[PDB]
RNA sequence: UACAUGCUAAGACUUCACCAGUCAAAGCGAACAGUUACCCUAGGG
RNA sequence: ACCCCUAUACCUUCUGAUGAAUUAACUAGAAAUAACUUUGCAAGGAGAGCCAAAGCUAAGACCCCCGAAACCAGACGAAGCCUGGUGAUAGCUGGUUGUCCAAGAUAGACAACUUUAAAUUUGCCCACAGAACCAAAUCCCCUU
């Protein structure tokens, strides 16, 4: 019912972070928080 | 055997960050200088003795079934519930002659 | 003494008399594992091939001056402080030399010349301050064997060797002036020297002035172990000789 | 463990000891903890922080520690920029 | 339900050990495989 | 001498059946890493190598006996048998030899209890107060 997916960041690059999302739903696109340019961005879904 | 219960009883010096009680449920409430945890575990935020007091029951207006719960009570009944509080024992701070200047 | 006099009215000390000293012999009394749960970790990978120094702290260099042990009017190397024994390396269990520590940097009162592998900044304030001279050099462990105990070695009747250069890694360490390389260019001491002594606010005296300025500047050369000997020399100390080659081939060997 | 080996009948060190753990000059030894980089996904960031530590042994496994490993392994060793120089040595310790 | 379910760090709890587990002030940053009547051996009832 | 009174052989294993005719001989605890004790020397020790933030060197003092089926190799006889591997191995019994003094027996899921030595300071017993909404007592605990 649920996925285990990856997101990596679009800026501070190279970092990624996991979540859960449906199976179902359309693309998961988050706005998180990364420490390697230490500011709130876009994280999008590559692998599941 | 969760182990649950009180940690610290009344009189027991107690450092910042002790933990009092650990309780699944709200068995004991926070007082003065106690503060509370995820898992509901009273904790001491000053270093002083331990004191368990009872106290009147006033809820968060936020939280609806307490809120309702004392709507629903006479106007001859005040809930009461045991608290725990920290009594600090050192003062804050002092003043030293650091320099004359 | 009064026990020597109590040993004038007793009986002679034979092998009938003799006993062990009471408390030295006690009696013959006659009639998933936890290390595995838990996980690797890299805490000793490369033990084996780390380089490790010696630490020669400016407090013992002092004693050991004080004392008599280590002459500040000659060089000092290595091969002077282990003779001085005030300083003990192991080339098997991987030394790479000494390394000069900063204790004792206050009530350090010594002209020296000295030679070590690696140098801390306040360690080489606290030398120069006093007029001295600080050069960090590097020994394989082959040359470092050799300069600390260099009789064993000339009683093997290998010519002497000539020491290797640092690896990559310590070429960039030994090739400049701030750490007092061996390589490192010569004109860029005096900026490095006045660096440190505008840091630490000591007048850098210029050592050009006083009698010992011959010895403290006195330096080898890279490729070479020992001060007044040359890479290619046998030591024949049974009758007191320096053998020296003559051939071209070896001497561009030990010219290199 | 091999207290007398064949070929030199010497003590014989146990290598998952040296594969796992770091021993302090003091007597201490430091461990990783279990499942610092296993399935990190469903942990909370307070478990996360608590298993990324480095973790000190008790007593009992420090001194069976001690009897499965060699004296090469309790001797001084002077690194050059060892990130564990500050903690071999014990201080201000009253028993 | 949530995307700071971030980073660090005093002090404590804990299933009697261990391994694991919890809670957390201040701070930075963010919201606000069967079988043997061929069986065999050491023991036990 | 006996008669009287007193006196459930011993060993092992159970919480409290086993073996032994008798005499003599034979017959069963093997490891110094650390630590401790006693010396030497001491920021150094050590008769290379090793260790060292009082250490190092030396000594002392800890780890039993008997008892399978098997498997393998090579012979010898007509699977067996023998020699070797082999003091095989695993279980489970049984046995483990002078004296005195001191300390020294019941939770459990490694721990508990126990010994020796060392450092230090409270330990036990406990009075008021104190520990929850949905009987016994227990926890805590100054005095003594």
């Amino acid at each position: 019912k649920n996925i285990l997916v990856r997101m990596v960041s679009e800026a501070g690059t190279g970092f990624c972070f996991n979540t859960k999302r449906n199976r179902l739903r359309e693309k998961l696109t988050l706005l998180h928080y990364d420490p390697v340019v230490k500011q709130r961005v876009l994280f999008v879904e590559k692998k599941k | 055997g969760r182990r649950q219960g009180i940690k610290k009883m009344e009189g027991h010096y107690v450092h910042a960050g002790n933990i009092i009680a650990t309780q699944r449920h709200f068995r004991w409430h926070p007082g003065a200088h106690v503060g509370v945890g995820k898992n509901k575990c009273l904790y001491a935020l000053e270093e002083g003795i331990v004191r368990y007091t009872k106290e009147v029951y006033v809820p968060h207006p936020r939280n609806t079934e307490a809120v309702d719960l004392i709507t629903r009570l006479p106007k001859g009944a005040v809930l009461y519930k045991t608290f725990v509080h920290v009594v600090p024992a050192k003062p804050e701070g002092t003043f030293k002659l650091v320099a004359m200047l | 003494a009064r026990a020597l006099d109590l040993l004038r009215g007793l009986p002679r000390v034979s092998l009938a008399n003799l006993k062990p000293n009471p408390g030295s012999k006690k009696p013959e009394r006659r009639p998933t594992p936890f290390y595995i749960r838990i996980p690797k970790y890299g805490f000793n990978e490369g033990h084996s091939f780390r380089r490790q120094y010696k630490p020669l702290s400016l407090n013992r260099l002092q004693y050991l001056i004080d004392l008599g042990r280590v002459d500040p009017s000659q060089p000092i190397d290595l091969t002077q402080l282990v003779n001085g024994r005030g300083v003990t390396i192991q080339p098997l269990k991987r030394d790479y030399g000494v390394q000069l520590v900063e204790e004792g940097a206050d009530t350090f009162t010594a002209k020296v010349n000295i030679e070590v592998q690696l140098a801390s900044e306040l360690a080489i304030a606290a030398i120069e301050k006093n007029g001295g001279v600080v050069t960090t050099a590097f020994y394989d462990p082959r040359s470092l064997d050799i300069v600390c105990k260099p009789v064993p070695f000339f009683l093997r009747g290998q010519p002497i060797p000539k020491r290797m250069l640092p690896p990559e890694e310590l070429v960039p360490y030994y090739t400049d002036a701030k750490n007092r390389g061996y390589l490192a260019d010569p004109a860029k001491f005096p900026e490095a020297r006045l660096e440190l002594a505008r840091k630490y606010g000591y007048i850098l005296p210029d050592i050009t002035k006083d009698e010992l300025f011959k010895m403290l500047c006195t330096r080898k050369d890279p490729r070479q172990i020992f001060f007044g000997l040359a890479p290619g020399w046998v030591v024949n100390m049974a009758d007191k000789k320096i053998l020296k080659p003559t051939d071209e081939n070896l001497l561009k060997y030990y010219t290199s | 463990l091999t207290y007398f080996s064949a070929r030199k009948g010497k003590r014989k060190t146990v290598k998952a000891v040296i594969d796992r753990f770091l021993r302090l000059h003091c007597g201490l030894w430091v461990r990783r903890k279990a499942g610092y980089k296993k399935k990190l996904w469903k942990k909370t960031p307070a478990r996360k922080k608590r298993l990324r530590e480095f973790v000190f042994c008790n007593k009992t496994q420090s001194k069976l520690l001690d009897k499965m490993t060699t004296s090469f392994w309790k001797r001084r060793n002077w690194y050059v920029d060892d990130p564990y120089q500050k903690y071999h040595d014990r201080t201000n310790l009253k028993v």
